[PDB]
């Protein structure tokens, strides 16, 4: 389970088109001209209520 | 009919590093008007030198 919100004063939320992502780095082997351990991840999308 | 199914696949999803050598390619041509599922694990000889 994972969740993301957005407030500022007196907890008044704001509506927006969120674009969250969740990735991992297997072994921080320092790029080798092919991303710094940018290993597979499912990104997501949606609107805030 | 009078042909096949053709396809191009992006190899960057595989990230061919950290010990990667062989890879199998299974199939499943399910013939219509026949409950016949004849597979064929062809070209399990595709390589990365
Ligand atoms: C994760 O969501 C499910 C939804 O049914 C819930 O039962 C479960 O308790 C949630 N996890 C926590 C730590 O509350």
């Amino acid at each position: 389970n994972v969740s993301v919100c957005g407030l500022y004063t007196y907890g008044k939320p704001v509506p927006g088109h969120v674009t969250v992502s969740i990735c991992r780095k297997y072994s921080d082997a320092s790029d080798c001209h092919g991303e710094d351990s940018q290993a597979f991840c499912e990104k997501f999308s949606g609107q805030l209520n | 009919s009078h042909g096949c199914f053709y396809q191009q696949v992006k190899t960057k999803v595989f990230q061919l590093k950290r010990k990667e050598y062989e890879m199998k390619l299974h199939t499943e041509a399910q013939i219509q008007e026949e409950g016949t599922v004849v597979e064929l694990t062809g070209r399990q000889s595709s390589e990365i030198t």
